Formats: C-alpha cells, structure tokens, sequence
RNA sequence: CUUGAGUCUCGUAGAGGGGGGUAGAAUUCCAGGUGUAGCGGUGAAAUGCGUAGAGAUCUGGAGGAAUACCGGUGGCGAAGGCGGCCCCCUGGACGAAGACUGACGCUCAGGUGCGAAAGCGUGGGGAGCAAACAGGAUUAGAUACCCUGGUAGUCCACGCCGUAAACGAUGUCGACUUGGAGGUUGUGCCCUUGAGGCGUGGCUUCCGGAGCUAACGCGUUAAGUCGACCGCCUGGGGAGUAC
C-alpha cells in the first residue's frame, strides 16, 4: 500500500515452530505469517512443509507492499530454516543476499537442565 | 626502564588532537628518562566492529622505554580522555622498532 | 625472584671472596632478601597461597642450611645472624 | 606470523565467522598456534579484525 | 554467515553456514551444559580416534 | 672429595597464584517505532503469556554471569584445581654451558598449612539456571521423570566448615631392567641450502616383551628387580553406629 520495491526477509526457525516476518530494510514489520497460525498443530507444524505453506501466505501481504525482491535472515535450528526459502525464492521474489543470523553466545549464559527421559 | 608497545585510538573527529596528545605524551616520558624507540600512526583507518559507533578512528603507536611508573601515570590519563577510546599497551618483549 | 643487580650485589657481600654464589652464608642472606620483601607482597593479597608454597619452602630451606653452617662452623653461623638480624 | 598488526597474515588463519583456524587444518605447530592465535584475539580488540563475520 | 549471489540461479550455497555454525556449536548448547561430560565424555573421543 | 642436594648466569613454555582493569558474542529486563492473532510448550497436551496488542522485527538503554573459535592424546599445579585480552605483584618446573658451596640428603608419628561442591555467618549483588515451593500433564497411584513459574543458592568480600568414586580406587625418595609408535617443550649438530635430517634433556599418551598377577591386567611414567622411611588391612552384618 506504499510500494516499497524492497525489503528483508526474517526466519525464526524455532524447534516447534517456524515463523516468517517479511519487513523493509529499515526493520519495520511489513507482513508476518506463522506455521501453526496456518491450520496444522503441534507435530505438523513443527515439519519442514509447514513453514513453505506457511511461509508462501507471508507474501500473500507484503507482495501487495510494492516488494520486488528481498534478503534472508535465517537464525535457529529446526526444519523450515532452510524450506521457508525456496518458498520465496520460487515466488517470484528476487533473492539476494541470504544471512543466518543465528545467535551463538561465546559462553555466557547456562542453558536449563531439562530433557532428561 | 621497560618497554611498551602501546597503541591508542583516538575517536575520528578529534584528530586535532592527535598530534598534541602524542607530543605531550613523549615529553613526559622522555623527562622522566624515558626513551622512545618508535612512533607509527596509522592514520583514520577503517574500523573492523563499530566500537561504540563511528566505525573509523584515528591509531597511534609508541613503544617507548620508560618506567612503569609514569606509564601508570598514563594508563589513567586515557581513561580520562573521552577524545580517546579503546586503548592497550603491552610490554618489553625487547625494544621493538620500526615497521609494521 | 630477586634483583640481578641486588642479587650479585648482596653475594659478594657474604662471599668467601668474589663470584662465588655457592657459598654457604651467601645462600642465606640471598634466601632471607627474598624472604624479607616478599613479606609486602604476601602482607597485602594474603590469600596468595599457591605463592606462598615458594616463600615457606625456601623459608625452611634457610634453617635446613643455618643448622648446617653451625654443625660444620659454629664461627661463621653465630656471625651471620648477626649482619643478618636473625634468631627472633 | 606473530603480530595483531599483521592483520594480513593472521587473515590465512581466520574463516568467514571470524573464528580462528584449527591447528590441523593448517597443519602448523602447536607452539606456534598459541603465540599465534593470541595475536588474532588482541587483534579483535583493536577493531583490526572481526568477532565474528556480523559484528 | 552472509552469502550474497550474482545472477538470479537461485543457490543457497548453505556451505558457508554449516561449514562452522549452525547446529554443533548450537545443538550442543541447545540443552544444558556438561560440566563433567567435557573433561571426560568429551576427552573420550580420542578412545575412538586413536583407531 | 664431588657424583647427591643446593647457589649463580642465561635463556624456555605455561588455563600456576593474588590484585586491578577491560572487549565482544548472547540472555533477560525497560522504553519506543513497525506489525497482527497468535506465541510458547509436548509424545500429545495443558498451565502460562497474547486485542490492556504478544510473538516476530528495528532502535536506544540497564545489568549480571560466563568467555564460542584457538583447544588437543595439550599445558601448568603438592593436592584441590586453573581457559578472552591487558597490566601490576608473585611461585614453581625445564635445558644449556659452565662458575660456586661442599653430604648441607631421603623419609617423618605428633604439629602446621592448603582443602571440589553443598552448607553456615555478616554485608553486598542477582541475568541465566535452579533444591524448596506452586500450578499443569502423565499414572492405578506419581509427594518423580516431562511442561509453565520460581526461592535458597549459584556471583562477591572477610570468616567458618573440612567432607568427595578428594581416584591412577596405585605414599614418598633413589637405582637397575628388551622394544615399537606418537604428542609436548629445551638444547647440540647437518649443501641448515628445507618445515627437511641427525642426535641428546624434562614432561606425556598408546601398544607391548621379560617378569610380576588369582585372573583382569601392569609393563623403563610397573603392579618388574632392590633399597630408606611412613600410613593402613586382619571375615560379613551390627557399624564408621553408640558411648
Ligand atoms: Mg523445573
Ligand atoms: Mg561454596
Ligand atoms: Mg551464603
Ligand atoms: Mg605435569
Ligand atoms: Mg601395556
């Protein structure tokens, strides 16, 4: 609705959930869209494919924002991180340049004990 | 006396300043007997990570001989400097000289 | 460790001549200079532990050598402790 | 070899992220390989070398 | 890791992330430290590198 | 007397110790911009957090703890233990040539001191994790494992406590006894013309012969062959309990 041409893609690839936030260069949240938020739950949600399916209706809002093409930031582990991609790379959105932003702390923090059966 | 291979940056829109700080450094050191065995100056140079914005800055070198006690004397003065940012400063490992 | 400067220093002060370290009085003063300053370093920090295996181990080296001056020289024993203000 | 100002050398044992090369991939001494990858953290402190390959 | 292609081919060229970061560095810290498993579990790898 | 031990000179490497700085990565929290209906979690869930606008995303800021990579069969230390970088104060180990003292040594009941973590005192600090505790789920039950929170504590200063599978489950010091492979650091030599090669010290992994062993296994870093000194064992339970 203001034509952007352009702007930058976020993935948070989540273990249980995958979630893409397509904004332009400055930050500003365009559009997102969300795995679970598009029908399947829990072990479904969590696969690669729903967050192409998901992924794909993300550009279902930004599209209409004048976006030609756009970057990547991919952080976090888990299926999509790469799926959530070629979803967009294949609609028509013109890559770019594609970065993982994946946090990774030089030891700082403990991670919680947790997992243990 | 020891020596110092110190290299301080100082930030970009100071570099003015440059020129007095390094004279008034030197003759401190040099009064107290001191002894410079090199002086470089890398110049605004490009900074790798921006350390604390303003991604360029103005380095210097020095590596001078004097005793720890007025290095010391100098250690603070930096930290009292907001024109200067991050600053080091090793020690002898044998008077090094010029290159680099 | 200790001062080249002092180091040598002190020696030929103790020596039984010239350039001869070895020797048995040199050994003590040179182990109480040490002994003597590292009392600043330890005064202060004094959780120092590990820094101060060094200090008691060359402390009771300086007895393990003074007993020896007096078995083998009650002369020379009785008069270093003296220039050296030792013995409480 | 041994020098954060040689900020081209230390480039040969420096990846993309930044991170320092293993002592085997390159193969050199381990004696080395210290004294050397001193250089390149004292380096990073001086802005004349990248943490990693964001920041 | 950053990766910019010339010429729309469409390759991600992931290498340069998995070649280092990604998980590893990521799926080890994922769940809670070792503490003990490091100078031990870790340290027995070499029962299995040295044949 | 000089080979034991030690002193000196000169170098050698090091997460060895005390103190003070200091950088970047991330976490959480606060403020605001963008944006909208989810997020989070699981085996599923559910509690929980979201329209009072979360999550995601961007910007600024607050703070605490820990230092990815290098990093290893690695290094240092009496033991415990010790990893970013910088300086200051500081101990020990090693080789080299020699110069020196001249058996000044080894061991050691009692004694002295050092002692992981948890815990205790006083006063600080507190992000993350987390006994307790609180919900939610699982189950026949589930005072647990799993999920959502979360206090002590963990961090700090000084003091106390002295325990651990405080383990090599292997006391210390010295001397001899076939080998092979490799790591670590010192030193002598070689068209060094090379990292290349040869030696020769300290340390350290792996395989293993003789011999030792009940066997497993140990094997010049012995648990082999001997010497000096010390500690301890004398069936299992009761019991490292009572007094
Ligand atoms: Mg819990
Ligand atoms: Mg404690
Ligand atoms: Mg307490
Ligand atoms: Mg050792
Ligand atoms: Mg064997």
């Amino acid at each position: 609705r203001k034509q952007v041409s352009d702007g930058v893609a976020h993935i948070h690839a989540s273990f249980n959930n995958t979630i893409v936030t397509i904004t332009d260069r400055q930050g500003n949240a365009l559009g997102w869209a969300t795995a679970g938020g598009s029908g399947f739950r829990g072990s479904r949600k969590s696969t690669p494919f729903a967050a192409q399916v998901a992924a794909e209706r993300c550009a279902d809002a930004v599209k209409e924002y004048g976006i030609k093409n756009l970057e990547v930031m991919v952080k976090g582990p888990g299926p999509g991180r790469e799926s959530t991609i070629r979803a967009l790379n294949a609609a028509g959105f013109r890559i770019t340049n594609i970065t993982d932003v994946t946090p990774i702390p030089h030891n700082g923090c403990r991670p919680p004990k947790k997992r243990r059966v | 006396m020891r020596h110092y291979e110190i290299v301080f940056m100082v930030h970009p829109d100071q570099s003015e300043q440059v020129p007095g700080m390094i004279e008034r450094y030197t003759a401190a050191i040099t009064g107290a007997e001191g002894k410079i065995h090199r002086l470089e100056d890398w110049g605004r140079r490009q900074l790798a990570y921006p350390i604390n914005k303003l991604h360029k800055a103005h380095y210097v070198l020095m590596n001078v001989e004097a005793p720890q006690e007025v290095i010391d004397e100098l250690e603070t003065t930096f930290r009292f400097n907001d024109a200067v940012i991050r600053s080091m400063v090793m020690r002898t490992k044998h008077a090094v000289t010029e290159a680099s | 460790s200790l001062s080249t400067e002092a180091t040598a220093k002190i020696v030929s002060e103790f020596g039984r001549d010239a350039n001869d370290t070895g020797s048995t009085e040199v050994q003590v003063a040179l182990l109480t200079a040490q002994i003597n300053h590292l009392q600043g370093h330890f005064a202060e920090h004094k959780k120092d532990h590990h820094s101060r295996r060094g200090l008691l181990r060359m402390v009771s080296q300086r007895r393990k050598l003074l007993d020896y001056l007096k078995r083998k020289d009650v002369a020379r024993y009785t008069r270093l402790i003296e220039r050296l203000g030792l013995r409480r | 070899e041994i020098d954060y100002k040689d900020i081209a050398t230390l480039k040969n044992y420096i990846t993309e992220s930044g991170k320092i090369v293993p002592s085997r991939i390159t193969g050199t001494r381990a004696k080395y390989q210290r004294q050397l990858a001193r250089a390149i953290k004292r380096a990073r402190y001086l802005s004349l070398l990248p943490y990693t390959d964001r920041h | 890791i950053k990766v910019r292609e010339n010429e729309p081919f469409d390759v991600a060229l992931r290498r340069f992330k998995r070649s280092c970061e990604k998980a590893g560095v990521l799926a080890e810290v994922r769940r809670r430290e070792f503490y003990e498993k490091p100078t031990t579990e870790r340290k027995r790898a070499k029962a299995s590198a040295v044949k």
